[PDB]
């Protein structure tokens, strides 16, 4: 195929890899590892279960399998199993020999070192890579962008986090997690779902429900009237078909369940939701760069993907200005713009950048963490990565 | 409000516990079963409830449970079953009396405003207060009235005939979002007893003989396999029942290891149901771990048991010491990355002599506060916003 | 959860697809390695876990020793169907005939072709046959020893109510 | 007798003239419910405030009506100022005469606001409003000296030589404790904990008042956390779940010396100290060297003293003579210099009084008070 | 709280009903006036009993706007009478020989009629919506549905 650095974003739901200058990722599929099952469910002579079965082969397959997630928020929960995943995105994915290649990975602002540590560890330990660079996945969606400044808003399975950008700086005081995303959002659809007497607790209907509010949610623009349309009407009833067969009928849980990002208390956490959290994240920043903020907030990853989203952060934004800002005063309020930047590709925007900076880099040999310099500082190799 | 005692309707999917504020018992428990008729019409008028109901499936009437796991599903046998609690059991007029309801925490927004409506268009109440079922059992848990005796702070483990939820309760507050729900409790486990019963092709399988095997014969056990060794070991664990038939003769039943393998639907739910799988003690973890950091040593310091399916023999020692397992496994895991002991913490687990029917007592008791009335739903609430005003979930986090 | 076999704490066990040929007290005939006769092998414990485990609707296996466990279990159930309204003698000579007659082995009318290996060669299978049929005579005769302990002209009532509890719903 | 009420912009602090300690000290903090499932008729309120907020958190959102020492929220300020009076101090406050604090460089309508609402809601027969740092010199027994004072939400120097005060050399930072426990909730991150509810704030705000610490020598004390534990520690949640902690104990507490690790544009306290004095005239910078007095909570890290000293001789030049004076009191300092302000006799004639509120409305505290 | 505050009224103005429909090229007096010489003539063919004249020369214009509902009421008490007073037998060839905008005016008048029965007589507006529609199609509705909205 190619000599490029392979680019892996690694992400708590979905893993996407391919090379540099790839427009899109060249293998996608759920980072989830599978153990055999028998479990009162259908058998059939068809298919074969080994005892390691992971990504496409565990999904396609799931009603036979103890299904298993290697991460959570962000972070590697199990080593061992994400070992099966990185055996299988190289080996049986990409079909690679990793030995001395470059590797592009990726992770959230604010993990705990050990994760950075003993994944870059692993790339060079088990996979032997000739070197490796971990990038921050929010930078790597503005990069998809062609784009120098603005707030980039991550959303994906595991956490939603926010990097400002201003001018290629990146402003690392004012980066910050909202620990709600789409896994809370479907773990949140699984509880709304049980109050009409659905039952969805096997390891593997989870990827059902994920398909279902795939599918079937969406962010409501305005509150009392999606609770109109709830309450006084049946036009937001909708059925939906299980693999089992099942029909489900889902009606306010459709709006009610991605009402968790902008609401996080429907869901335990205390934090401020997508436009509260991104709102106190700008006016944070220093005056003279708040409005190249505002004019560029840039949606990221699958939970940003939500029908009416883009619309309910942009008028959610304007309405908390007026609040805060204006205190209630008209005068003023067509005098402030912003604009949510929310492209078709941005579920994949961390990819889609990483394969671009994959490239700005690939001749920069020195750029690159390198296996022989990882052997002779050990961890303190990564200090080269950024603050 | 209007002076007169408050009426308590606990209406669970075995039994209706009914009375008024105040009281040292309920004046009625009885099942929440209606017996129905399957040149004027009538057959509306024809129908009996409760014990009464139970003598008359021999005179050919239907009998139906108009709850089944928690929730009110025929609405037609539950204004039935309410009109003949008021009228024949309790025997007091709606008007001049303010009524306590209850629900599982689950329970639809379309249960409560189904309820609104039968209890202010068809009786005229004066007012209602639809509880949050466990959150009553907590209260019942005080060893006396007075504000020294209570403990705001507590789990509360429910486990009636249809369904067992676990309730975090902190300060009076509860953390609506920590709810956990297991689909199983005292009815899965006669169906349970009644298939081994079935299986053994005993002479008796009838749900009361299940019923009856499960109130006097069965308990919980450490773990079924030494169990099972122990039913090996020793020979007078195999009980004798007698039973008496539909048509009127004596039969005899041995009862086997349904006496410990039924209770442990609890703590295998593996054993009823493909559909739940997280067994009691780590569901009651998942409610602590997911509720606030520091109100957790409150809910593991109190865990009140609720119901009557928590009555089994050693059912709350069980609970205890699996938990225990479960909460000092996590803090060892601490302690030895640490490098440095811990306090620990104590897990509690509280059976007490209210516990049968600590939901009713509760009921009773926070009915008899002076501000009672102010939480209540008036009918003048209900002739300005109709059935809508009991809509809105009380025990979770709402949108708008 | 369900019991899971103790042997899937052993390691470089002999196997056969992916049947582990565990050590296996006997006096029949066939390839299975000698057991201590003073302690627990995986018939003592398959007999032992059987009563527990056939009520369980969900079960995740760990190696070639639950599989088994698991035909063991399944083989169980096979001879509590045959043994009923049975003699011990005439239950001896049913299960022996039940454990000698020509059955399925994974690769083949069988059960779990999803979960079970093929045999790894052509000889691979007859290695795999002959451990089996060894196993299930002895799997059978160990049975017998419990369900007819206290009496000895009728099956024990307390082993013949689970021939109807098919483990996993699966059945050989 | 008259009241002293320290306004802490974290901890209120509360007493009568002439104790040498506040009667009641306790969070500057109004807590909400979280949650609206509730038992009827059960104690259970619309809100909590101080130990009480404290003792309720995990079920409450907490927060502080002051917000770098200016009153963000009137209407819980209000609250706390009503539970001092009514719940505290257990006093009717329009019998009692009370002396407020307030912070330098202030807005003038919070100081405006703060003496409208002592008059026009708690009856008070008169009040005064200190700036903090001349209490906490006049606490310490000397009249020259500049005043580091560090709260929860201010840090501020003033020079005062000969009982006069050096206004144009005043120094004002928005970086205390606050500021201090949002940076310990960031890199606590590093380690694995994530503390991000206004309760577990108070809890790593509790790991921050037990376990930080103030190095020496920062770069120093960072490779010796890089060679050995022997500089972790371990902390008990109310979980029971064990913590461990290491050159966080002292990256926190680096953030007073060097404000750019919260990415604020800022001289550190050592730094805004010298630029302070080196702002007075040649005459009075002999002197106040001498008398670098220490004040309120984020002064009382373990090391801060010996630090702030070896930095300080670093700027100044080497003939002076410098001390830092640090009390184990200084906590409290504002409030008892303040104790001791209102016990004064020549103190008596210059409180504002009702009347001379009522002839002049709330702007009459800018003619009053410094 | 924020979530409630209308920000979408003052940053985004929506399509007013003259953005729509296009301006009435005439004064508020200069169609009072109009109406009030036709009114007269309405109200005189009702006594020589030449009801059938009375409407085709009261439908040879008809006002509209909101600034109006005075003489639009006015207009509308005059179409009510009218049409009270023809015949049920004269309706099916009066109504076959009207163009399709007599016919849009007057199903959109039958229309304005039924919508206040305190007022008019909704038995006879019934008769002549039957008898319009069974004639001229269902098109004619149609053409009321898209109607101006101050008609
Ligand atoms: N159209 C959509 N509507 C709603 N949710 C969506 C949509 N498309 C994807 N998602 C959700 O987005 C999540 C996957 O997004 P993504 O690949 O960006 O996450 P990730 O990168 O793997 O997670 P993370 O970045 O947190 O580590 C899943 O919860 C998925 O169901
Ligand atoms: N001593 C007991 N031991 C075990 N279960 C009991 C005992 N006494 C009653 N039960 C069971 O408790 C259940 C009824 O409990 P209850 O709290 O009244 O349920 P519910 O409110 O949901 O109707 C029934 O299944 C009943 O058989
Ligand atoms: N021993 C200590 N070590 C470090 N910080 C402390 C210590 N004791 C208190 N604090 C900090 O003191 C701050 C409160 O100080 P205080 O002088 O009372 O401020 P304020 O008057 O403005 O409310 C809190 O942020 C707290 O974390
Ligand atoms: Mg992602
Ligand atoms: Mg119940
Ligand atoms: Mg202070």
């Amino acid at each position: 195929m190619e000599s490029a650095p392979i680019v892996l974003d690694n992400g708590t739901g979905f893993v996407k890899v391919g090379y540099a200058k790839d427009n899109f990722p060249r293998f996608q599929f759920p980072s989830i590892v599978g153990r055999p099952i028998l479990r009162a469910e259908e058998k059939t002579g068809n298919v074969q279960i080994k005892d390691v079965m992971v990504g496409d082969e565990a999904e396609a397959v799931r009603s036979l399998l103890q299904v298993k997630y290697p991460m959570e928020n962000g972070i590697i929960r199990d080593f061992e199993e994400m070992n099966q995943l990185w055996d299988y995105t190289f080996f049986e994915k990409l079909k690679i020999d990793p030995r001395g290649r470059k590797i592009l990975l990726t992770e959230p602002p604010m993990n705990p070192v050990a994760n950075r540590e003993k994944m870059c560890e692993t790339m060079f330990e088990r996979y032997g890579f000739g070197g490796v660079y971990v990038a921050i996945q929010a930078v790597l969606s503005l990069y998809a962008q062609g784009l120098s400044s603005g707030v980039v808003v991550d959303s994906g399975d595991g956490v939603t986090h926010i990097v400002p950008v201003y001018e290629s700086v990146v402003l690392n005081h004012l980066v910050g997690r909202l620990d709600v995303a789409g896994r809370d959002a479907t773990r949140y659809l699984i509880s709304l779902l049980l109050r009409k007497g659905y039952a969805f607790n096997r390891t593997a209907d989870f990827e059902t429900v994920r398909e279902m509010k795939e599918k079937l949610c969406y962010v409501s623009y305005d509150l009392e009237l999606d609770h109109k349309l709830s309450e006084e009407t049946t036009v937001l009833m909708r059925n939906y078909t299980l693999p089992d067969g099942r029909v489900i009928k889902v009606g306010s849980e459709r709006y009610e369940c991605p009402e968790c990002l902008f609401q996080p208390h429907l869901v335990g956490s205390e934090q401020p939701g997508l436009s509260e959290f991104i709102f106190d994240t700008i006016q944070a920043a220093d005056v003279d760069i708040r409005k190249y903020l505002y004019r560029a907030i840039v949606l990221s990853g699958g939970s940003s993907m939500y029908a009416g989203l883009p619309s309910r952060l942009e008028k959610e934004i304007k309405q908390l200005w007026f609040e805060r800002v204006l205190h209630g005063d008209p005068a003023r309020l067509p005098n402030f713009k912003v604009k949510i930047e929310d492209a078709p590709r941005r579920r994949h925007a961390v990819f889609i950048g990483g394969a671009v900076l994959a490239d700005i880099m690939a001749q920069n040999d020195h750029m690159w963490v390198s296996k022989a310099e990882w052997e002779e500082y050990g961890v303190r190799a990564l200090d080269k990565l950024g603050p | 409000a209007s002076f007169n005692v408050p009426i308590i309707m606990d209406n669970g999917t075995g039994y209706s516990k009914l009375g008024y504020a105040g009281n040292d018992a309920p004046s009625y428990v009885f099942p929440t079963v209606i017996a129905t008729r399957s040149k004027r019409a009538t057959e509306d008028l024809d129908f009996f409830i409760g014990n009464d109901a139970l003598k008359k499936a021999s005179a050919g009437y239907s009998l139906d449970y108009p709850i089944r796991h928690g929730q009110i599903e025929n609405w037609d046998h539950m204004e039935r079953f309410w009109q003949q609690s008021l009228f024949k059991y309790l025997r007091c007029e709606p008007e001049d009396h303010y009524f306590l309801l209850t629900e599982p925490p689950l329970n639809p927004p379309e249960n409560r405003e189904n309820t609104a409506e039968i209890m202010f268009e068809s009786f005229n109440c004066a007012g209602l207060y639809i509880a949050v079922q466990a959150v009553l059992a907590l209260a019942a848990s005080w060893t006396s009235s007075k504000v020294t005796d209570r403990s705001l702070t507590g789990t509360v483990v429910d486990s009636g005939d249809g369904v067992t939820h676990i309730i975090p309760v902190a300060e009076g507050y509860v953390i609506g979002s920590s709810i956990k729900t297991m689909p199983l409790a005292g009815r899965d486990v006669t169906y349970f007893v009644q298939s081994l019963l079935r299986d053994r092709n005993e002479p008796d399988s009838s749900l009361k003989t299940a019923e009856r095997i499960k109130e006097e014969c069965c308990y919980v056990c450490p773990d079924i396999v030494k169990e099972f060794s122990r039913f090996d070991r020793e020979p007078d664990r195999y009980l004798k029942y007698a039973s008496e038939s539909i048509t009127g003769h004596s039969t005899t039943i041995d009862v086997g290891f349904e006496r410990f393998l039924a209770p442990e639907i609890f703590f295998n739910p593996e054993i009823a149901s493909s559909d739940f799988l997280t067994p009691l003690p780590e569901l009651v973890d998942n409610v602590v771990q997911s509720s606030p950091i520091d109100v957790r040593k409150g809910l593991y310091k109190n865990i009140v048991l609720s119901g009557g399916s928590t009555l089994f023999k050693n059912f709350g020692n069980r609970l205890q010491r699996d938990l225990k397992r479960i909460v000092d496994e996590r803090i060892h895991r601490s302690e030895m990355l640490s490098g440095a002991k811990s306090g620990g913490v104590d897990v509690n687990v509280i059976s007490h002599k209210r516990q049968r029917n600590a939901v009713w007592f509760g009921g009773s008791l926070l009915a008899q506060t002076p501000e009672f009335g102010s939480y209540c739903h008036t009918k003048a609430d209900y002739e300005e916003y109709g059935a809508s005003i009991a809509r809105r979930y009380q025990i979770f986090g709402n949108s708008l | 959860p369900a019991y899971h076999s103790s042997f899937l704490s052993l390691t470089d066990v002999p196997t056969t697809g992916n049947i582990a040929m565990l050590p296996l007290k006997t006096k029949f005939r066939g390839p299975a390695y000698p057991a201590d006769e003073s302690q627990m092998d995986i018939i003592d414990e398959c007999i032992g876990l059987f009563r527990a485990n056939c009520f369980f609707r969900n079960f995740e296996i760990k190696g070639p020793a639950d599989r088994t466990l698991i035909y063991g279990t399944l083989f169980i159930s096979e001879c509590l169907g045959r043994v009923n309204g049975l003699n011990y003698r005439d239950a001896e000579r049913q299960l022996n005939s039940l454990a000698l007659e020509n059955f399925s082995i994974p690769g083949s009318g069988f059960p779990l072709n999803a979960l079970y290996a093929p045999p790894l060669s052509p000889q691979d299978a007859e290695i795999m046959r002959t451990y089996l049929t060894q196993f299930r005579q002895e799997l059978a005769y160990r049975l017998l020893s419990h369900v007819y302990a206290t009496e000895k002209d009728h099956p024990s009532k307390w082993w013949t109510c689970f021939s109807k509890r098919r483990f996993m719903n699966k059945a050989l | 007798t008259a009241l002293v009420c320290d306004n802490g912009s974290g901890l209120v602090k509360a007493g009568f003239a002439g104790d040498d300690a506040p009667r009641a000290v306790f969070p500057s903090i109004v807590g909400r419910p979280r949650h609206q499932g509730v038992m009827v008729g059960m104690g259970q309120k619309d809100s909590y405030v101080g130990d009480e907020a404290q003792s309720k958190r995990g079920i409450l959102t907490l927060k502080y009506p002051i917000e770098h020492g200016i009153i963000t929220n009137w209407d819980d300020m209000e609250k706390i100022w009503h539970h001092t009076f009514y719940n505290e101090l257990r006093v009717a406050p329009e019998e009692h005469p009370t002396l407020l604090t307030e912070a330098p460089l202030n807005p003038k309508a919070n100081r405006e606001k703060m003496t409208q609402i002592m008059f026009e809601t708690f009856n008070v027969p008169a009040m005064y409003v200190a700036i903090q740092a001349v209490l906490s010199l006049y606490a310490s027994g000397r009249t020259t000296g500049i005043v580091l004072d560090s709260g929860d939400g201010v840090t501020h120097n003033v020079p005062i030589y000969e009982g006069y005060a050096l206004p144009h050399a005043i120094m004002r930072l928005d970086l205390a404790g606050r500021d201090l426990t949002d940076y310990l909730m960031k890199i606590l991150t590093e380690r694995g904990y994530s503390f991000v509810t206004t309760a577990e704030r108070e809890i790593v705000r509790d790991i921050k008042e037990k376990l930080c610490y103030v190095a020496l020598d920062f770069e120093n004390e960072m490779a010796t956390a890089a060679s050995s534990s022997s500089l972790e520690k371990s902390y008990e949640l109310p979980d029971g779940q064990v913590i461990t902690i290491g050159n966080e104990r002292f990256r926190c507490p680096e953030t007073l010396f060097q404000p750019s690790f919260i990415g604020m544009e800022s001289a550190g306290i050592h730094e805004t100290t010298y630029n302070s004095i080196m702002k007075c005239d040649i005459d009075i910078r002999k002197d106040l060297y001498a008398n670098n007095v220490m004040s309120g909570g984020t002064t009382m890290y373990p090391g801060i003293a010996d630090r702030m000293q070896k930095e300080i001789t670093a700027l100044a030049p080497s003939t002076m003579k410098i001390k830092i004076i640090a009390p184990p009191e200084r906590k409290y300092s504002v409030w008892i210099g303040g104790s001791i302000l209102a016990s004064l006799s020549t103190f008596q004639q210059m409180w504002i009084t009702k009347q001379e509120y009522d002839e002049a409305g709330p702007s009459i505290v800018h003619r009053k008070c410094f | 709280t924020f979530r409630t505050l209308d920000v979408d009224s003052i940053t985004e103005p929506v399509l007013t009903e003259q953005d729509i429909f296009p301006i009435r090229n005439e004064t508020a007096e200069q169609v009072q006036a109009a109406v009030s010489q036709l009114i007269p003539q309405a109200r005189s063919a009702i006594q020589t009993g030449n009801a059938l004249q009375g409407l085709k020369t009261l439908l040879s214009y008809v006002p509209y706007g909101n600034d109006v509902q005075e003489v639009r009421t006015q207009y509308l008490n005059a179409f009510v009478d009218v049409l009270s007073n023809i015949r049920a037998a004269d309706i099916p060839a009066f109504v076959k020989e009207c163009s399709t905008e007599e016919i849009d005016n007057i199903v959109n008048f039958i229309y304005r009629g039924l919508a206040n029965p305190q007022a008019y007589n909704s038995s006879v507006l019934l008769n002549w919506h039957e008898k319009v529609v069974e004639i001229s199609g269902i098109g004619c509705i149609v053409r009321v549905l898209n109607s101006r909205p101050d008609l």
